[PDB]
């Protein structure tokens, strides 16, 4: 494989094939699938890192979507990246406006 | 039919949205807004399904519809 | 006894913000979707997954809109959301003219 | 029976790489797969537009690198450039 | 429709802005012009939304919290 | 020559005229610095995208098409300068 040759866990062959049939360009280079697969692998690594952290905070062994929503929205940069994305069964962060609180 | 979106369901949605006090005319306004949103999204989804020559509106048609409207959704085969 | 008005509302706010389950009972929403779709093309069939995706998107959009409406109402020194609040939020968003 | 594809196994190996004693739910895997597909689409389309803008025929590692810097916020983009350069260099090392 | 921001201070500001990302950068005058057009359209729209916010407060004078509210509702950060 | 404090090149009358075109009648005092900040952020983002496009182009000059591309990226498409 090439993911072994690239130290990657994501499949380089799949991303190269998708780049080809995705009609993004007439010709596709060799390094491009490797670079792209690395970028995706780290992005999901960050997502899974924070989601597992949240699941540990919620005392759960298996990650459920609410953990993903907490991880994305709590993190400012991931929230900015997924600014126009709604995660199913994700819910919302706990947030109550000050004036609504009792005096 | 449209009234099937009950007043209390709208209160629950607002409560999840952080609202404390709600007006009477709110509920009807929200029914109208939800009607408009569903109209647009379902119109795009139907357009897709018709282009697919299928009598079944599929989940991917819905996902493509929200993608067009800049309201991307996850968890249904993105 | 009696809870003072406005306290149980905060309790529900805490309750629903910690949970993710849908807040509209399924069947009326499904019937509403079916009615709306019928006006665009007849004798149509829906996958349950498509209908679920529609509900998720609609509920999330409504929650975000209610958040903006509450912010707008608070900006007006108010605590109760009123239709002008939804109208202003939608206008600034650019969905309503 | 149709042999539909996904990214589930690779997402799971990554999860073990970062959280060995942690699992994930099925629809949650669906959300991970949707996120991967969305990011792939965004970056690839950005690279395609980059190629058209410069009147060139190939989407190379440079094009996706600049597309990543264009699409991602600062710090994630920094890390993304580092990982992509590292992986591409090590791949060019092997054969 | 003529521009309201004066051209030379805007050009100096943009040159400083670009310098902080990367040094030794030159500009086509048309590029600066397009930047100014985009900026003016954006802030005119922002002022419109601000005025809408201020009226919603039963006020007539736009106040900084009005633009904060408008940019929050716009989804900007 | 070094450049400094050019954000104050956006004078108060300029912002006042700009609000006038926005339909604003009465303007509060501290507004002006906030408009300076908002313009600062907008310029920061747009010029970031344009500079990256120039960097891929291997050019030492920003061209109008770079600005147009960056504006299209921000969901703020502009007509009248190509593209």
């Amino acid at each position: 494989t090439r993911s072994s040759r690239a130290g990657l866990q994501f499949p380089v062959g799949r991303v190269h094939r998708l780049l080809r049939k995705g009609n993004y360009a007439e010709r596709v280079g060799a390094g491009a699938p490797v670079y792209l697969a690395a970028v995706l692998e780290y992005l999901t690594a960050e997502i899974l890192e924070l989601a597992g952290n949240a699941a540990r905070d919620n005392k759960k062994t298996r990650i459920i979507p609410r953990h993903l929503q907490l991880a994305v929205r709590n993190d400012e940069e991931l929230n900015k990246l997924l600014g126009r994305v709604t995660i199913a069964q994700g819910g919302v962060l706990p947030n109550i406006q000050s004036v609504l609180l009792p005096k | 039919n449209i009234q099937g979106i009950t007043k209390p369901a709208i209160r629950r949605l607002a409560r999840r949205g952080g609202v404390k006090r709600i007006s009477g005319l709110i509920y009807e306004e929200t029914r109208g807004v939800l009607k408009v949103f569903l109209e647009n999204v379902i119109r795009d989804a139907v357009t897709y399904t018709e282009h697919a020559k299928r009598k079944t509106v599929t989940a991917m048609d819905v996902v493509y519809a929200l993608k067009r409207q800049g309201r991307t959704l996850y968890g249904f085969g993105g | 006894h009696r809870y003072r008005p406005g306290t149980v509302a905060l309790r529900e706010i805490r309750r629903y913000q910690k949970s993710t389950e849908l807040l509209i009972r399924k069947l009326p929403f499904q019937r509403l979707v079916r009615e709306i779709a019928q006006d665009f093309k007849t004798d149509l069939r829906f996958q349950s997954s498509a209908v679920m995706a529609l509900q998720e998107a609609s509920e999330a959009y409504l929650v975000a809109l209610f958040e903006d409406t509450n912010l707008c109402a608070i900006h007006a020194k108010r605590v109760t959301i009123m239709p002008k609040d939804i109208q202003l939020a939608r206008r600034i968003r650019g969905e309503r003219a | 029976k149709t042999r539909k594809e996904s990214y589930a196994i690779y997402v799971y190996k990554v999860l073990k790489q970062v959280h060995p004693d942690t699992g994930i739910s099925s629809k949650a895997m669906s959300i991970m797969n949707s996120f991967v597909n969305d990011v792939f689409e965004r970056i690839a389309g950005e690279a395609s537009r980059l190629a058209h803008y410069n009147k060139r025929s190939t989407i190379t590692s440079r094009e996706i690198q600049t597309a990543v810097r264009l699409l991602l916020p600062g710090e994630l983009a920094k890390h993304a450039v580092s990982e992509g350069t590292k992986a591409v260099t090590k791949y060019t090392s092997a054969k």
